[PDB]
């Protein structure tokens, strides 16, 4: 159970030209706000009453109104610029409030495949009866990229949780991890583990195996 | 078009907008109906009512009864609101708000004695009940036939003649809502019948404005 | 001039907490007081405002009746009473500024709260081992959130990545941290992850070696 | 607001080994039910008490119990079990039951580059004021796929709407159609139109533009 | 032939009322346990009420109780769901499973539509999505509808090769849009007519659109 | 702390006309029951509807409503209709039910004069700390009748409790028992012990006396 | 419903010694209080700790234990301690404290008949729907006394209800006036009205009769 | 010798130590659900077949056995290992009776009786962590067995066997038994092996362990 979404993603380069929106229907005001918020930081206010910008926000940035709908314009793209933005819906007085969904504005690169490492458990996790197996995608571009985890040419679903990291600020590449949690009796139960690894900027799928302690 | 199902029936979408008729058979238990019918035949305060229309006066052909702090004319005859409901009435009041969402404050009694007691073709569509009203309407003994038929437009110039026409049997503890444009676009009436019919005593909820 | 919450923290399904808001540099007074709340990776979701000059509130609809917003000019703090918690009300809460109804100027740095059944406890850290390159530590079975990791002390920060926290179906949060480095070093100089867990008061260093 | 997840998915091919888990964590009951439900249909019953295959199942499906952990394996894949599978958690008796995230299964198919297709709004839907611009993808896998929205070479976002089709019977590709809708008033103030679509099938982005009355 | 049949779905606005009732065929009640599990459109499962027959004994999901009521009558082989104060994310098809056990249901009904909405019932528009220089490339556009489902043929039913009709998606007016394209030889666009062919049963509107080059 | 109250007294001879009325302000309602129970027996039904003789009952008894007051009329007074009648408020449905006040109708007969005993307590109760004195008022006529109980013609009151025979089926008297209850020390330390009795048939009071240890 | 009883009554002349009990068995203390209180007028303590009078008491008022048996007792009794006197159960710290059944003393006196007297309703009253014959018992002693309603010499009971003041301060005497209620039709449906009075000092019962419209 | 099959309280007993007062509800859990409760517990409890002592010796108890609390039992010499977690359906059981026999309790045995051949011979429950006079708990599922009861013999006999009063209680599916009073101190019961085919019984024990 969930009661927000996940924000949209936007892959946009310096200089472009980026126009978000945001839509409200049966709407009848023009108290619609922006907000910019960067990881780890608290949101700021962008702008105020469809059009009115705030005090410090570069003349880049804008806000339109037409009709129901709601815009907020990029005339160039900055660096500093790579954020979320979420859009406040009409605010009426005595009424509450609601945020739309975020939209992620993420910095354009050239494709980078990832960098696959595979690690067996420990023996100090052994020794406790839990076996943790993960998979490692290293600097890769873009964000999408599918790993599939296969005991004994078995194909595994359900038992693995994967991590994503952050647009990173130098190489504006990702990073991601899967763990593959097994129980001690069901990790000597089988011989083979391998996670199979799906992207862009692999023509075919890559395979990193190990066979159980080795 | 016949309806007897359980169920939510959009009628009709023009020229006012959406008319919505809903049937719950059973909405009363059988037993329980059984016994407010006994009830309410003996506890309402039924009476054959007067009016006129062409300088004569005349007895409506059923019995009737009033619920409600504010007073409600129709057909120029006038029921003196009564502040004390019967706790009977107000716990089914209670129970189809709670069930239904919808929420009232008058309550007309209907008691149909025998074949030849029946309500001809109206709309509730009086200026106190507000635009589009909410109306529900409780049915206990002897099967009625509930007709409705739609209003001819401006063109036909009251021509109900080559319109649409629906029946909805009401059977012993069934309830039935009408909402939307229903009063606007509709009129309803229950014909004589020509065969024994045993009373049947109907409960019609609406709210009433100052 | 800037906002401070406290008051947030770990509590059990059913309990309460009670949320609180310092102005510093500027007094609310005439102002309205907002309460935005972010579940991890998710976007705002707006609890609750108040208008401090008549007292009017409004609350979101999954809060309402359970939250209970107020502040007192005299210490110059808003505080928010929540009741009844349940494990989606676990979030990041922020605290919001605006001088106009809607417009929020000035926002709080936000304080944790998390609603679950698990009890605090410190981490497990297992190595995980470089082959024939990269390294990197398995920080697994921790609660609450959050927890830092660095390398050598912060030595090491060049090619390090600390993958975000995941949920466990055990109640308990473990993610992972790593770091490239070239295959000549493995051997020549060690690598020692830091974690530190404040909630547990638990401090581990593990040395990742093949 | 949303009140479950949509279900992961499962890239397998025909006669691989599927093992599908549901954790339970804290779990002292048997009770286990596994279901199965195709596109349009109402779900069938596999396995009950973890174990127990109901009547009229396949001897390829077999559950399996290891401690808080359980399984759900499929030995030979058909072609007739490419479907959804739900896990239902420890049902106790008096209490609620709850249903976990569903697992789809899809089979595996060579790369398919999409076919690109745009078409400009109807000149009737003009006449009402509104312009609906629609980007086609015809028959491409894996489903993965991105579509970015330009107009007068100004990034788009929160103004499109896209549709994904079930996975084919015959040929296993997909179908995506994304519709990009905004006012007359606005749809005039502009000239050239584009969806950029990007895909594994494809070293470059394709891009199918066209000029407002044309 | 041992059938469920569930009735009393349809519209209803936010706050309003409805009656699910489902009878049991071929077979018996008692001595079981009758459970009601939604699913949203394109969502898992959520089971949100069960009642053991026997007893009377009744179980609800937390994010219901206290609106919903669930009863059955063995005097009519019927078991009723009373769901009052509806909301927006009630907006599920309903399925009633019967289930000898307190938990495994093996008996599922084919599932009633229930929308919760303000807007009213409306009939769709068409607008055509002409072909132009593309090796078969046509469709139509099925905009503004309300509520679902909406059924689309072409030529009657005797195109069905190359036809693919998008799931439909819900607008921030709250009115449905879809889009059924096909792909036909160019040659062909001189000489053979298409037609798609409309029918949405809720509004009771049959609305054929021919599709042509300009 | 009692939740009911004691049956209030009628007396009639053979042959009158009894007419028990049943005040119940702001009824609304004819659903009124009454009922008829004999000492030891369960209570049996008179009247329902107000007004409807049940079947079994003699044509005596009728029902008659007046206003807001309800009203059970014997039109002959039987030897076998003395008894106590219980009068069941108007019942509305899903309402709780009430009974009214029993109205206890014995038969009138010539005044009869008590026969005053005393007996002192035996010498084995004596044996065990506790000495119990009892005065009975043997056949009399009417029901009311005061016993004072005089120790060293000190009145006492508190230390004595009495019971009353219900009137017999022979003679139509009463009877009465007091029993004065003190510990072996308090009895020991007094002398003279006297039962004055007030009665109607006495022109005087009667006092039955003993000395200790005679 | 009653939650306490009325007070006993004690009869008992000038000079007398009395002697009241308030049994508590189960008793562990002496904490045991005793009030008298006045009709009209506030309790007054009297005895505290079992035995210690209280500042403002004569020394003719005494309290004593026995065992678990408590005891007041005035030696000598004067024309002002005639009232009632309530005993408080031991009243143990942090624990409820309970109030025994108060005993109201009266003098005794010389038999007094009553004077009968019968008054029709007036007038004014039968002009609003109700009529109310009084019947009157004045100046008599013991205060027992059965009043009896007869209407065509048929028993009323249900519909009278009496009233009793206080024993006089001059005379010691009694009075008593009972009130039958009839709705004006009822009223009018007889002709002969009479209460039947009977009394100690009546040697037979007396009856004051009238009829309706004289 | 007395049978009891009905619906009741019945007073056993008046002496020597005061009255044994055990009452019987037939039906408490209704088929169905009694059917469900069995089939969970029987694949759900942790059932062991444990041992016994008495004097030197050793035996497997012709039973099986489980254990849920948070202090142990100790009986025939062995002891069990008290379980903190209880299964969410022997909790709901145990408010149910709670709620609906006034009396509380914090640790409950299971025995499962696989077939006919399983018993439970002569015993009192009067262990000293339960304390003086405690109140038991007994909810059936499964197959009818008979629990019977014998009085024990005053000290002057020197612990006679035979001519003492004896009670036997069929327990059919779902009723549930409360013992209250002297009933420990001054009874035995047993449940005894059957020669004819039974199906499983399981039985569940309430009762109150104190430090
Ligand atoms: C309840 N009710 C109404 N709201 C309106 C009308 N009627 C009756 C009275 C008329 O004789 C007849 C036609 O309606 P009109 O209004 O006079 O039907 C009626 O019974
Ligand atoms: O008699 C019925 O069933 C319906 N009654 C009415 O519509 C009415 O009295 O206005
Ligand atoms: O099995 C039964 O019904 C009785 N059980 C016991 O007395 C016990 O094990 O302590
Ligand atoms: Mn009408
Ligand atoms: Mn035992």
């Amino acid at each position: 159970i969930q009661m927000t979404q996940s924000p949209s993603s936007l892959s946009a380069s310096v200089g472009d030209r980026v126009t978000i929106t945001c839509r409200a229907s049966q709407s009848v005001s023009s108290a619609v706000a922006w907000y910019q918020q960067k990881p780890g930081k608290a949101p700021k206010l962008l702008i105020y009453s469809a059009s009115s910008l705030y005090s410090g926000v570069p003349s880049r940035f804008s806000g339109s109104r037409s009709g129901t709908d709601f815009t907020l314009t990029i005339s160039s793209l900055q660096p500093e610029d790579f954020a979320t933005y979420y859009c406040q819906q009409p605010s009426y007085i005595y009424y509450p409030v609601t945020f739309g969904q975020g939209t992620k504005v993420e910095i354009k690169r050239t494709v980078a495949a990832p960098s696959v490492f595979i690690f067996p458990p420990s023996d100090s996790q052994l020794k406790s009866g839990t076996a943790s197996v993960v998979c490692l995608l290293n600097n890769f571009y873009p964000r999408e990229a599918k790993v599939q985890w296969k005991v004994d040419n078995a194909l595994q679903s359900g038992n693995s949780q994967e991590s994503v990291t952050e647009q990173d600020s130098k190489d504006s590449t990702y990073s991601l991890s899967s763990t593959l949690t097994l129980s001690k009796a069901d990790y000597e139960k089988h011989k083979v583990y391998a996670c199979e690894v799906t992207h862009q900027g692999l023509s075919s799928p890559v395979t990193k195996s190990f066979n159980r302690g080795e | 078009r016949v309806i007897d199902r359980e169920g939510v029936y959009e009628i009709s979408l023009s020229p006012t907008g959406v008319s919505r008729v809903c049937l719950y058979p059973g909405f009363v238990d059988v037993k329980e109906a059984d016994w407010i019918l006994e009830q309410l035949s003996q506890d309402v305060p039924w009476k054959q009512r007067t009016g006129i229309r062409e300088d004569i006066t005349y007895q409506q052909p059923r019995l009737t009864a009033w619920y409600g702090e504010l007073p409600y004319t129709y057909s120029r005859i006038t029921m003196e609101p009564n502040p004390h409901w019967h706790p009977v009435l107000r716990t089914l009041k209670n129970r189809i708000e709670e069930n239904t969402g919808h929420t009232f404050n008058s309550l007309l009694c209907n008691l149909y004695r025998n074949e030849k007691d029946s309500v001809c073709w109206h709309s509730d569509d009086e200026p106190s009940l507000g635009r589009s009203p909410i109306i529900a309407s409780l049915s206990f003994g002897a099967t009625r036939t509930f007709e409705m038929r739609k209003k001819p437009p401006p063109e036909e110039n009251g021509d109900y003649t080559y319109v649409e026409r629906v029946k909805i049997p009401l059977d012993h503890g069934t309830l039935l809502i009408m909402e939307g444009a229903t009063q606007a676009d509709w009129q309803h009436r229950v014909p004589k019948e020509y065969h024994s019919r045993e009373p049947r005593v109907n409960l019609t909820f609406r709210t009433v404005y100052p | 001039v800037q906002l401070v919450e406290s008051g947030g923290g770990l509590v059990q399904p059913g309990g309460s907490l009670r949320l609180s808001c310092a102005a510093s540099g500027f007094n609310f007074s005439y102002s309205s007081i907002h309460w935005v709340r972010q579940a991890p990776g998710k976007g705002l979701e707006w609890v609750a405002y108040i208008y401090s000059s008549s007292g009017y509130t409004s609350y979101a609809d999954s809060v309402k009746g359970r939250f209970t917003i107020s502040a007192d000019t005299s210490k110059n703090t808003a505080y928010l009473q929540m009741n009844s918690l349940r494990a989606e009300d676990t979030a990041v809460y922020y605290c919001a500024r605006g001088d106009s109804w809607y417009a929020m100027d000035y926002w709080g740095q936000g304080t944790l709260v998390t609603v679950s059944s698990a009890s605090t406890k410190g981490p497990s850290v297992f190595p995980l081992a470089p082959s024939s390159a990269a390294l990197g530590c398995l920080v697994k079975d921790y609660f609450p959130e959050p927890v830092t990791v660095s390398w050598n002390s912060g030595a090491l920060t060049s090619g390090v990545h600390t993958f975000p926290a995941v949920l466990q179906s055990s109640g308990l949060y473990s993610l992972s941290s790593v770091v490239t480095v070239p295959s000549s070093s493995l051997g020549t100089q060690t690598y020692i992850c830091n974690v530190n867990h404040k909630p547990s008061n638990t401090k581990v260093d593990k040395k990742v070696e093949p």
